[PDB]
């Protein structure tokens, strides 16, 4: 492939460099339209800018935490982090978010990796290997109430059991209701006067719930869960302007008030170098 | 107020004109539908799509 | 049940009206059924809110 | 003697002529078309009013003055009240449509000024409150009036800050969306053909707007000496290939 | 070799090697030739 | 096992079933069809909303009692407010349509009574004043309510005398018009298909009604002993092959 | 596979929507027996409702 | 590839792709045609 062809002096009536940008086109002008060039080859394919590659590496999408401790006398397991959940979503952590929102609709399979590490803040003894249970709780399923409810039987709901310190990995097909996931949605769930506006209404994907299977030892053990997400089989439509201001909320476009100028002011003139 | 054979019966009144016999929304996973076999199976899945057949037999 | 995803309503009204023969009286009832058309799709299995338990059963 | 410059668009019972055009943009290089069966889901036969809905509606005019910040209309909202297009809209459960948008602004060879005319698929607005305040319905359904970016923040309304496109992105990059400029010195109209863009084959026309049309002054209007300091901008829009489905009782929407 | 039955379980996809910027860079209705005048 | 007796008519998104029909009449043995070019005059392409206008609208119900004289509806008037049919009607300059009329009245094998259901092309009514008094507009445009032949003379209204068909002809000869009887002992519905009948290819839908549908009790209703002395009669009507042409601003009509 | 075929107006002596449930059958009635439909395809096989799948986790 | 000798040790079965509701939806002795009268 040639990156530049050889081109010499020109004295024409045919001027490729004068255009009318009002038309909305970006005319494909090249170095050889306005200087004299020599042949050179590309030596490159643009492999690593493919959208599959761009969205295809694992990104941290969520960090939560649960603890193993005596539940005796706990009136609210959920509240003691005896188990915890996560209202699945991919917009909470914002590094991966800016990348996805370069597109309007996106379609992909997900590969999740879950790393779980333990911490023993209060001076301790022997730690017996804890086994985490991650179970997917889709919309309209008995949400779990204690850390050892019938829910955890999970007879119809996919769940994975792995050890703290290890990693769990599995992959979920594209579960969207439509043909693509909306990265943006300028609509409502119905024409009410006070119903929420955005996507949050659209990406009702239910939540994920974690717990330790082990009963309690004499000390307490903090287990912190990190969920990583990798898109595989990516398809993206309609590019948009990149995010300039900071994010404030999952699912709304809102930016913070009295934010700071995002364009760097010159130290000098327009004329400055 | 307690489950009875009677909640399967939609009553009809002689001589009423213009009026309404019954009403329900179509949340097949809840409400009237929920205990029916259809309702009961739909509940093992997260998403549904398709046509429903609703019939009335007169007695 | 979800809003965005909601399916409508079903209602029934007298078109003309029920008329009973002589020597007859009172309410008459309709039985109503529901089943899915061959059209139907269900996907993404999960657990039913229709059954739960507090201790394991025994014999 | 055909120029890129003169054009005629006849759609239904209405025709537009421009003698000073700058080509026309067809979003994503695709022209509006009806919904194919292979893509269909709802089993209902759809209704295609054709020429009674696919004609040109001219919205009420705006006034560009030296202080203008820009205006924003949403589709199909802007047309919610135009003739039979609008009726069909409130009466069917689902509908789908593409449009021809023609923005008009003429001046003289002594004026200067340049407007950006851009179509943004799925333009989800931001609340000026920050945090996770929502933007109420009425605020994102201005109707033919559209939203005036130089109007004041209101409560439950969107933010109207132009350098941020009403969503946290910079004005400068709006050029990645199908758009055309109106530079008084070149141009006097802008025309964009919009194919139907959605993640579902057909949708509700009232709970979801699928494009915002935005006209933004970028090089300020400068009139000749002792000229009146303003020009009107007119927007005429025509639904094209419209289809409605799931007819019934007639939606009632807030406000 | 896929070891698994479902398609979601396969590795990343392979390069589009599609690449056609004209839907974005030249969505004009009447074709513009480089070198010919922009507005005739 | 097909009987003349059971029938199903599906039109648009609406279906009717009768288990006690008496065949169906198709006026003048012709079925509704669109307007051919060879017969066309107006050069405008017409709009054919199809399934959104060609469905069944059920008008409000009447009550047959022993004192009833008969009721009269005019078309397209009776439908002037039904869904998108009506909108189209007020919004185009010209329109054209055929209809399926289904009149319903069920009783039991102890009742007796017989209604005449007849369609009269161009039913010009008479003033009860005599002389050359006219019948004002409002009076001949009752809408879905229709005209109740047992209501009182009003001023500027038509005469409501049944033995004279509201025009100086005898009830007995209405049988020369497409018609069907509903005899409680036989029948429970009447169905008539009306092709478009006019002296022009397309006309105005508001200044001229082209058929009156008339339901007239002829053998008085007789209920079984100690039965309630009345039965409701319901009329459901569906425009078929409708076409509208000459779209614009939306007619404003008296009252 | 078609999920719905195209079907238009009907004025028949052949009524598929009237049945006798006393018989114990569920007659296979479809949208196209009572409204006007357009063609649409299924795009789906019913894979995840197989009893092997239902009892297999 | 089965690594084991016994049939019980193989993975899940594969979709019946059988599907015939008529034993459940139409177990009537004399065949009913849709459109023909239910009771003659
Ligand atoms: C946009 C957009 C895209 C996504 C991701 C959707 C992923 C589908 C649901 O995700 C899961 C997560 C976990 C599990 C799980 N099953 C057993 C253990 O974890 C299943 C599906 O979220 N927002």
């Amino acid at each position: 492939t040639v990156a530049s062809i050889s081109s010499g002096p020109k004295h024409t009536q045919k001027v490729p460099i004068l255009t009318a940008n009002e038309t909305g086109a970006t005319m494909p002008v090249l170095p050889s339209d306005s200087i004299e060039t020599r042949t050179t080859y590309m030596h490159f394919n643009g492999s690593e800018t493919d959208v599959e590659c761009f969205l295809g590496r694992a990104a941290c999408v969520h960090v939560t935490e649960i603890q193993n401790k005596d539940a005796t006398g706990i009136d609210n397991h959920r509240e003691a982090k005896l188990f915890n959940d996560w209202k699945i979503s991919l917009s909470s952590l914002v590094q991966l978010r800016k990348k996805l929102e370069l597109f309007t609709y996106v379609r992909f399979d997900s590969e999740y990796t879950i790393l779980a590490t333990a911490s023993q803040p209060d001076s301790a003894n022997y730690s017996s290997n804890l086994v985490v249970q991650a179970m997917y709780v889709p919309p309209g399923a008995p949400n779990p109430k204690e850390w050892d409810d019938y829910t955890w039987q999970s007879a119809s709901n996919p769940s994975v059991f792995f050890k703290v310190g290890d990693t769990s990995r599995f992959s979920v097909p594209y579960v969207g209701l439509a043909s693509a996931y909306n990265c943006f949605y300028d609509g409502y769930s119905h024409d009410d006067a006070e119903t929420q506006y955005g996507i949050t209404v659209l990406n009702h994907m239910g939540s994920m719930a974690f717990r330790i299977v082990n009963e309690h030892d004499e000390h307490k053990t903090l287990v912190k869960i990190r969920v990583y997400h990798r898109a595989k089989h990516v398809e993206a439509w309609i590019p948009r302007a990149p995010r300039a201001l900071p994010y404030t909320s999952i699912g709304r476009t809102n930016y913070p008030k009295n934010t700071e100028p995002v364009i760097k002011k010159r130290k000098g003139d327009i004329k400055s170098y | 107020t307690k489950d009875e054979v009677n909640s399967y019966l939609i009553p009809l009144n002689a001589n009423r004109q213009n009026e309404q016999v019954f009403g329900t929304n179509l949340f097949i996973g809840d409400g009237v539908f929920k205990t029916t076999l259809l309702g009961e199976i739909v509940q093992y899945y997260t998403h549904w799509s398709g046509s429903l057949r609703f019939s009335l037999m007169y007695t | 049940p979800d809003t965005y995803t909601s399916a409508g309503f079903l209602s029934c009204w007298y078109q003309t009206s029920l008329i009973l023969p002589p020597e007859t009286t009172g309410q008459v009832y309709l039985l109503s059924f529901i089943s899915a058309c061959p059209d139907f799709k269900l996907r993404l299995m999960k657990d039913t809110q229709t059954i739960s338990q507090t201790v394991a059963l025994t014999e | 003697g055909y120029s890129d410059r003169v054009q005629q668009i006849t759609l239904g019972n209405s025709t537009i002529t421009t003698q000073e055009a700058a080509n026309a943009v067809v979003c994503y290089a695709e022209w509006p078309e009806y919904l194919p069966d292979v893509d269909a889901s709802d089993v209902n036969k759809t209704s295609k009013p054709d020429t009674s809905v696919c004609r040109f509606y001219t919205l009420d005019s705006k006034t560009w003055t030296t202080g203008s910040k820009g205006w924003c209309w949403k589709l199909p909202d802007a047309l919610k009240d135009m003739g039979v297009f609008g009726q069909n809209m409130f009466f069917h459960s689902l509908g789908r449509s593409g449009y021809t948008v023609h923005v008009q602004c003429n001046a003289t060879k002594f004026h200067s000024g340049c407007l950006l005319v851009v179509v943004i698929p799925e333009h989800q607005l931001a609340s000026h409150e920050g945090g996770n305040v929502s933007v109420k319905y009425t605020f994102t359904h201005p109707g033919e009036r559209g939203i005036d970016l130089s109007s004041a923040n209101e409560v439950g309304g969107p933010v109207k800050d132009v350098l941020y496109n009403m969503n946290g992105t910079l004005l400068g990059n709006l050029l990645i969306f199908p758009h055309q400029f109106i530079n008084l010195r070149t141009n006097n109209t802008a025309t964009i053909v919009i194919p139907y863009i959605n993640s579902v084959p057909i949708d509700s026309m009232t709970r979801h707007n699928n494009v915002s049309l935005m006209v933004i002054p970028i090089a300020p209007l400068t009139v000749p000496t002792g000229a009146t300091p303003s020009l009107p901008i007119t927007v005429t829009i025509a639904p094209m290939c419209t289809e409605f489905s799931g007819i019934r009782s007639k939606s009632i929407v807030p406000q | 070799i896929n070891y698994y039955k479902d398609a979601a379980s396969t590795s990343s996809a392979g390069q589009s090697l599609s690449m056609d910027p004209s839907k974005f860079t030249e969505p004009v209705k009447d074709l513009m030739l480089k070198g010919a005048p922009a507005l005739n």
